[PDB]
């Protein structure tokens, strides 16, 4: 280089700031948990900084190191460290327009960092500081750590972080190690506490296990007789097919709407510790069973005195055979008025999507789906979702339908950005912008809420530019204080998929019972 | 260096870029930058279009990669500060960003200095791109005056002396001799061909005494310059007899400069917070027309393969070439 | 091929139809002239198929065959013959939009057919028939043949473009020779027979030597005292500076519009029979004079009591501060009120452009026009132009101004296609669309308006692209009965030459009084 040209007695800067201080305050945490005996500190966890092994962002990783029938195994679960004070170079792409050219600059997420290479790195690295370059490397999933927080002030999170981290190691270690898989005969047994749902609804977010706002309208849970099982937390969205519009221009001698649900969270109790895909499905299947009494139509129902711009339903007027906003907010706000308004204005039926992470807090497991549904590793990710369904129901469940005759769930090319923006005192989840919410903000004006609907969704768009476009209407919208943290793809099941499955578990043993 | 703010909303950022195929760093930053600089724009006025843009270099600092500050660093960073009249970046900081209304930045303050007396409705949706490169063409005219803030008491001031006493004085022929021959030393292409020193000066003082501050608000600190003579015209309106007396607290040659800055310091106390502060004291200049051009034709006849991008809705707004030639008188035959 | 795979006993059509009757009519006007003595039987006519050489479009080619120093010269006038029946393949190009791509096919030119190849075969198979392989080749101007005429009835315009063709063969083969140029002086003498202008306003389009039309109307005449020298034909069009309409809608404490002159025609005197480069110069020179008492205003003059939509003057009313268009169909028609429109609507000074053709009746001539505006060859075509120039004066022209200095014309990157429409009874030129016309038309809308102008001029579209819109909206006015033949190139004048050339033949001896 030049600075070596000189040879100028000075050293300015170190280029790693944040690393040290969250190895400083991770040791910390560990040796007080374990000093009251929390932890077994049979684990431990390593440092790994960016300059040293040229990589984008340093990540700390967290390492179990427990042998197996007498090879070497590790098991590493990935912690990432994004700065602010370190901006890393974008990313340039080019758009034709015309005759003339254009060049897009754009922002790497921490999903585009995480890459194999990176991977790699890491296993050659704790092979190193291990000392057991033969030993079989595998991940828990890796997740991220959000800019916003600060290291000194986060003691009751960083600790239940660690403490998620090691059990995630654990379950993965145990899990090569092929323990006995859960089936639903081990819930039933001689006392009838069979299985109960209550479903509710919610306004304030979920939070995630660092403080990462999660919108979450409707949560699914399963109950004992104290005890729980499951909480799957999914809010709902409207779409427009082309072919309702068209009857509405062009008529002819159905509904204009569509109703979409998307699974956000698909976390297990809080109670319990251990995580397995037995218990994954388990949680999932109850994400079927908020239609019971189209109770996924609750958010839609008018609040309680509150106007809630970004959830008034007022936005179906503009677009329908009336116009203007429909003044719901009178004396005709009863329940059964709405009742035939939703009848008439959206389909009986909705159709599931889930917003998949590949760097949430079950990252690992949302890998599978992403597979499952494109790339190169398609078939073998359907017989391992396959037959992990099968040990989890224990029958035949290939009768009720075959993988390789039916896709299991579609990619839908879409992507759906993860952030956060503050309003009064409690932030609020970036994904509460939806179509509806844009549709009341936009009060009217066909061709704005057209542009963004083509924004989100557009097969003739570079990827690139529709987020660009994306995060600008964001930014529009809801003030200019929106934070991104990741990117996720947007995957809609099958319905054969969910039709067999609670089918399956219904003649597998479904003892629950619920009141709507 | 310190926790001195410094106002900046152009930076020019120089760096080699690796053409080795991009591997074994994927996502890598290295140390690749070579040196940045960091400037804003001045909107002055004339007694065509009457506003005149001015582009003033603020920070002239090299990347941190990079330990040894010395004058080649220096001249270098002054040759990539020219490259911003390219595609009219210049002016990126004038479009309105979308979402924003902070005020004291907006370009509809001109609207109060046109004809009718009222601001453009520039947040508004009838405010699109092509309505900007219009407002751009009727009013400024497209010509960038370079100017330049030397510091007496900053982190350059041992090389700003140099340019400082260029300006003129007792010793501005010894400082052009040695600033040709440390310019000179930098390609050995003979400077003395492209551009002489006794023949013209190369930068000349305006006789402005601007200060430099600091002022707090929305729980952060910020620079004093940040009041330029556009934001003055957004934060008192379109009232007359005030704007101009801020103009001319700036500057007058009629009047001892004294007075005109302890008016300069009631106007920036007026306007924004009292909360300022004052820390040193500058000294604005303007560099030659022709100096930054001769300087750019040096390094690139030296070889510099410097590449750019992007720069600057799309429906057709006249020739823009058909007006020069005008064929003006006829024949007067008898 | 597979038509001899088969070898089938029949043999269908022949590839070839209007040549041969070209061929026989050409041969009988030929004996027709020559038998009561019109033309001398030394020049011979000769005959091109497309199928034998692997050309495009067959073309017959006038020859002189008469030597010179006692070396073989050879001098040829092409004469193409497009024909209907078949269409040769279209040209593609690719337009990308956004992430999409599509293709334009447009058709193929009669321009674009003459390529240099063409050249050199019709050289060698000149060569081959007549003998002469070591004679010098050279062209008088290739002239096309429309396929709207009908060759068993055009007897007259068929002789007349034959007379011509020979005529001008002679004069190039002369020229090659270095014959003596024609200089002013040989034009003054004892007598005081000064020359004079009688410029003149016309509707009905001028006629080409076939019958093609072509817009004029303002005409410029040199005459004696019976005896006509030069005859050069031009119409006026309005463009709009880009500062003007920003001085519209952002005001500050000159004119709208500014007025161009086209000229399109620039023969010498039907009387006259030699074609020589001071001919053309000395034509020329008179289309500045145009200016004179704001002369070339005269067609913006209301029409005596015609409507004439396609050149209302009220179209100015759709872009100005006001609105609607302006009634000036009203008793407040008078000159003067005209007079002061004028002077506060247009600047007081005009610019002057040509439509330069590359297959005109003096193609020869416009290409030297054309490559003195750029490409390759471009300082000797300078070198050349200037040197006629002074061959013309006969003085020291080059002290006016100096070529190397300043452009003769620029070359402005637009492309004009001509052709012919019909309505009522007589037919007018395709080039009387304009922008005025346009206004007129759109009768405001402001979008539609600058949509066609852009199509007519855009920097940033693909030529193409432009120049379907451009036939787009051709075909959407005046009617759907449009024709096209060629394509001409609009090169704008440099101030400075013009304003030099009349000063240089005003000291060289200009004795032209005009009244007005």
């Amino acid at each position: 280089g030049i600075n070596s040209q000189f040879t100028r007695s000075g050293n300015v800067q170190g280029g790693d700031a944040r690393a040290s201080e969250a190895l400083t305050v991770f040791t910390r945490l560990k040796e007080q948990a374990v000093a009251q005996q929390d932890l077994a500190d049979d684990f431990s966890i390593l440092r790994f900084d960016r300059d040293q092994h040229q990589v984008g962002w340093s990540s700390l990783v967290i390492a179990k190191q427990i042998s197996l029938n007498g090879q070497p195994v590790i098991a590493v679960r990935p912690l990432i460290l994004p700065n602010n004070s370190i901006e890393l170079p974008k990313r340039k792409t080019n758009i034709v327009n015309g005759m003339q050219t254009d060049v897009i600059e754009s922002d790497i997420d921490v999903g585009t960092v995480f890459s194999a290479q990176y991977f790699n790195r890491l296993s050659t690295y704790v092979q190193n500081t291990l000392g057991k370059p033969g030993a079989k490397v595998v991940l828990a999933g890796p997740f991220p750590i959000p800019a916003d927080l600060v290291l000194k002030d986060s003691e009751l999170q960083l600790r239940n972080l660690l403490i998620k981290s090691v059990n995630a190691c654990d379950d993965i270690l145990a899990l090569h190690s092929g323990e006995r898989p859960f089936t639903i005969a081990g819930l039933k047994g001689q006392q009838g506490e069979t299985l109960a749902a209550k479903v509710d609804i919610r306004t304030q977010p979920l939070h995630d296990t660092v403080g990462n706002p999660i919108r979450a309208d409707i949560v699914v849970t399963t109950q004992r007789v104290d005890v729980k099982l499951n909480q799957v937390a999914m809010f709902t969205n409207l779409e427009r097919t082309p072919q309702a519009q068209a009857q509405t221009l062009f008529p002819n001698q159905p509904a204009p709407w569509v109703a979409s649900v998307v699974i956000t969270d698909v976390r297990n109790a809080d109670g319990i510790q251990a995580n397995t895909p037995e218990m994954y499905w388990f949680a999932l299947s109850n994400a079927f069973r908020s239609t019971h009494g189209h109770a996924w139509a609750r958010p839609f129902l008018p609040m309680t005195g509150v106007a809630k711009d970004m959830k008034d339903i007022g936005a179906l007027g503009w677009m329908s055979a009336l116009r203007n906003r429909i003044d719901t907010k009178a004396a005709n706000f009863d329940d059964a008025q709405f009742g035939q308004l939703m009848l008439s204005q959206v389909q009986p039926n909705p159709v599931f999507q889930i917003d998949l992470n590949r760097m949430g807090e079950t990252a690992q497991m949302d890998s599978l789906q992403l597979d499952a549904a494109g790339g190169p590793n398609a078939q073998k990710a359907a017989a391992t979702i396959i037959r992990q369904i099968n040990n989890l129901g224990g029958g035949g469940f290939e009768r009720f339908f075959d993988h390789t005759t039916q896709p299991i769930l579609e990619r839908t090319g879409q992507v759906i950005d993860l952030g956060n923006w503050f309003d009064g005192d409690e932030k609020r989840d970036r994904r509460d912008l939806d179509n509806l919410a844009a549709l009341n903000a936009a009060e009217g004006n066909e061709n704005e809420f057209w542009g963004f609907y083509g924004a989100q969704l557009n097969p003739n768009l570079h990827p690139d530019l529709r987020n660009r476009q994306s995060r600008n209407y964001d930014r529009q919208y809801l003030g200019s204080t929106v934070t991104y943290t990741g990117k996720a793809e947007r995957c809609t099941y099958n319905a054969k998929f969910i039709e067999a499955l609670d089918r399956y578990l219904a003649e597998a043993g479904l003892q629950i019972t619920m009141d709507n | 260096t310190v926790g001195n703010p410094i106002r900046a909303d152009i930076v020019v950022t120089t760096q080699r870029v690796r053409r080795n195929g991009q591997q074994e760093n994927e996502f890598y930053e290295t140390d690749v930058k070579l040196n940045q600089v960091a400037m804003f724009t001045n909107l002055e006025r004339t007694p065509p279009a009457p506003w005149v843009a001015s582009v003033v270099i603020t920070d002239v600092r090299n990347a941190d990669g990079i330990q040894a500050n010395t004058p080649e660093m220096y001249w270098f960073a002054l040759s990539n500060a020219f490259r911003s009249t390219h595609g009219h970046a210049w002016a990126r900081p004038f479009l309105p960003m979308t979402g924003v209304a902070k005020d004291m930045k907006d370009i509809g303050a001109l609207g109060w200095m046109s004809a009718l007396r009222n601001r453009i409705d520039t947040k508004a949706a009838n405010f699109d791109d092509a309505q900007f490169g219009q407002l751009m063409l009727s009013q400024v005219q497209p010509n960038p005056v370079f100017q330049i803030d030397l510091n007496r008491m900053g982190e350059t001031a041992q090389m700003d002396s140099l340019q400082l006493d260029a300006a003129g004085g007792p010793n501005a022929q010894k400082a052009a001799a040695t600033i040709i021959r440390q310019i000179n030393n930098l390609g050995g292409g003979g400077f003395e061909r492209f551009f002489d020193h006794t023949t013209q000066p190369i930068l000349e003082r305006t006789g402005q005494v601007i200060d430099l501050g600091n002022w707090f608000d929305g729980d952060e600190k910020r620079d004093r310059r940040d009041l330029d003579n556009l934001a003055a015209l957004n934060a008192a309106e379109g009232n007359e007899n005030e704007f101009w007396g801020f103009y001319g607290a700036q500057l007058n040659p009629n009047l001892h400069p004294d007075l005109r800055n302890r008016q300069s310091r009631n106007y920036d106390r007026q306007y924004l917070g009292s909360t300022v502060t004052y820390t040193g004291k500058a000294e604005r200049c303007t560099y030659n027309a022709k100096f930054i051009e001769a300087l750019d034709r040096y390094l690139a006849e030296a070889g510099l393969q410097i590449t750019m991008d992007n720069t600057s809705g799309q429906r057709f707004m006249g020739n823009s070439v058909i007006g020069n030639n005008m064929v003006s008188g006829q024949a007067q035959v008898h």
